[PDB]
């Protein structure tokens, strides 16, 4: 009444909140489905064995399952068992006998548990390492864009009829690139020392990108440059400003390695301590005009260049400077 | 659903998402034609409203409330004040942001909530972030020059937009300093 | 076909007006059916506007004097105008010589607060008068604690404000 009837007529309300399907149905078996098989069975003679479920159409299945690949969490589609989220059977649309629709949803919850655990592991940092910091908002920027395809398909339900073999089909080379950050994130989430639970991650980084050395190893590049952000800084510090900044010993270097940057690393060491020593008596925005003008492999051969010009330059400096008014010769 | 959200975020409460001391805002959560769905959403949206308040409260509760009647440092004092004076100019972008959104719901009458909640996500990581500044230096009493340091030891993280965020309310703060120090010296 | 038929999420100009009723009918029994809430719904958006509009002005709005959430907005905007009135009352007067020219430079920032209201605005919307006049309000409301409404007056005020 007044209200309640127009939820009743212009709003769905009929399995999210408990009220039996009165949606308009013109029979006849691609759509009778449920009957004839009831008739099978009793043919067969069950005797009788009644199955329960609330009758819902498709569409509103495909925009709940939608809403569980964006990373939302808690819908009346996929009973949650104990964080994993588990197909429901308590769900009927009048075709595919209830088998099919069961492994199709079944997959998607398979690729919905990859989509909540790094989710969850985000909202985890939100309620010094500074390094799984760096590593988060990499993974939040890939989901926020990620969000972004999914909610814009979204609203083209409500403007055409889209089924489930469309809405797999689209996101064929998302699902690709999901499977690599499933195995990433596993050595991510494999652990004291905060230096090498950040280094055996970095390095698995560093080696992963020359498995797929298109559009993957694009991901694997912007992946690693936001997260290799913190080392650059504190290496660039212990350059110039001649002191290494301890975070309980953040650098592998005590004042566990890389191979990032070990075939240069002697110039480095070499570099850091001469300047504190020389004052006794950028290099982000270097790197990045590098990529205007084989990737992590020559490319990366380009970036010594920019720390051995100013090695070169300070070692030169102090021994300069030691040769006049003390003379050493 | 969609007007009174930004009813209720710009800081005057609803009467559906209920404000308390404990709870923040807060969905009424018993009617008989809710869903599971828009539960988490309104959940994840409410946060950046309760910690809109808490900032806007705080910001005009203690800059320029008094004619001078010492004062407290965490309390009072002008590195304080120029804190908050820094802090609402941080918060400007999302008042538009809200601004633009009514324009669009206006255009298209048919949007859910969703679609706000996914614009909405850029601050739903920076406004957590920033409370525990301004909570240390309310708890702790931290008074005169050392709350510079304060927002400059967080101005260290990890995530550059919060950083960047930061650093013009340390920004905002220096000039006081640079002011009384150009007569002393 | 026939369609997809809206859900209660989609839509907030008129599952809102329908969101509203169920949730006053519920506050009603929640009452005992004597609450009788003022003006829950009415009227339109830009006519409030151009009575907040007025009430910068000085002439208070028909519900103030000297959606239902509206009410708590409408406060914000009112209770601005009503020290509006409270300073220009305050500088009526045309004793102390001092403070006569003070009162009249006073009344060059009010005069400035009447020009920028009713020629400024477009018809702007709701939300942009309660966001516009907070940078600006609240920096006149200090001139209310500023002046009285003992009180300190000629030198005395004078080096007061040194």
């Amino acid at each position: 009444p007044d209200d309640r009837s127009w939820l009743e007529h212009h709003v769905v309300h009929q399995y999210w909140t408990a009220r039996p399907s009165q949606f308009p149905h013109s029979l006849h078996l691609h759509s009778n489905l449920a009957a004839v098989w009831d008739q099978h069975l009793y043919s067969s003679d069950p005797l009788y064995v009644p199955d329960d479920r609330v009758l819902v159409t498709e569409t509103q299945v495909i925009r709940e399952t939608l809403w569980l690949l964006s990373g939302v969490k808690k819908l009346f589609i996929f009973q949650l068992i104990d964080g994993k989220v588990t197909v429901r059977n308590n769900i009927i649309v009048t075709h595919l006998t209830h088998s099919c629709l069961r492994s199709v949803l079944e997959q998607i919850a398979a690729y919905g548990q990859v989509v909540f655990r790094l989710q969850e592991f985000i909202d985890e940092v939100m309620g010094p390492f500074r390094t799984y910091q760096a590593f988060m908002w990499a993974l939040y920027k890939y989901f926020i864009s990620f969000k972004e395809e999914l909610a814009e398909i979204e609203k083209c339900i409500i403007n055409t009829t889209i089924t489930l073999a469309i809405v797999v089909d689209k996101l064929a080379p998302r699902l690709s690139q999901l499977k690599v950050l499933h195995k990433v994130f596993s050595t991510g989430v494999a652990e004291t020392r905060n230096v090498v639970r950040a280094s055996h991650l970095l390095n698995t980084l560093y080696k992963a990108i020359l498995e797929y050395d298109e559009q993957t190893v694009s991901l694997l590049f912007s992946l690693w440059v936001e997260t290799v952000r913190p080392y650059l800084q504190t290496v660039d510090e212990w350059i110039v400003h001649g002191h290494l900044w301890d975070g309980a010993r953040e650098f592998i270097i005590q004042r566990t390695m890389v191979s990032f940057l070990k075939p240069v690393l002697k110039q480095i060491i070499m570099a850091g301590k001469s300047m504190q020593l020389l004052k006794n008596l950028e290099l982000d925005d270097v790197h990045d005009p590098l990529l205007a003008i084989t990737f992590e492999l020559t490319l990366r051969s380009c970036l010594y260049p920019h720390i051995d010009k100013q090695y070169l330059d300070c070692c030169g400096n102090l021994m300069q400077t030691l040769k006049k008014d003390y003379r050493l010769v | 659903m969609i007007h009174e959200l930004l009813l209720a975020l710009s800081g005057y409460p609803g009467s559906i998402f209920t404000w308390n001391k404990r709870s923040g805002l807060q969905v009424s959560q018993d009617f008989p034609f809710l869903h599971p769905s828009e539960t988490s959403v309104l959940n994840r949206l409410c946060r950046l409203g309760t910690d809109y308040i808490r900032f806007t409260e705080f910001i005009e509760q203690y800059t320029g409330h008094v004619q001078q009647q010492q004062g407290q440092g965490g309390l009072h004092g002008i590195y304080l004040r120029a804190f908050c004076t820094g802090l609402d100019s941080v918060l400007q972008p999302y008042r538009q942001a809200l601004l633009d959104l009514e324009q669009e719901f206006l255009g298209d009458p048919h949007l859910s909530i969703s679609h706000v909640n996914y614009f909405l996500d850029q601050f739903q990581l920076l406004f957590p972030s920033v409370m525990v500044v301004v909570e240390q230096i309310k708890s702790q009493k931290i008074h005169g020059c050392q709350i510079l340091e304060t927002v400059y030891k967080h101005s260290c993280g990890g995530l550059p937009p919060v950083r960047s965020a930061l650093e013009k309310i340390l920004a905002v703060c220096h000039g006081v300093m640079y002011k009384q120090l150009s007569a002393w010296m | 076909g026939h369609r997809e038929e809206p859900y209660l999420t989609e839509a907030g100009r008129d599952a809102f007006d329908k969101f509203c009723r169920l949730h006053q009918g519920e506050l009603q029994l929640l009452a005992g059916g004597v609450l009788q809430a003022p003006q829950p719904v009415l009227v339109k958006e830009c006519e409030l506007v151009k009575d907040v509009l007025n009430v910068l002005i000085g002439v208070v709005s028909a519900t103030f004097s000297l959606p239902e959430s509206i009410s708590s907005l409408l406060s914000e905007v009112a209770e601005y105008g009503t020290c509006y009135t409270r300073l220009s009352h305050f500088s009526l007067q045309p004793k102390g010589l001092v403070f006569q020219a003070f009162t009249s430079g006073l009344r060059r920032y009010l005069q400035y607060y009447r020009a920028c209201v009713l020629s400024t605005p477009p018809t702007l919307s709701l939300l942009t008068i309660g966001f516009l006049f907070k940078k600006l309000g609240r920096q006149l409301r200090y001139l209310a604690e500023l002046c009285g409404v003992a009180f300190p007056t000629g030198v005395k005020l004078l080096s007061y404000l040194y």
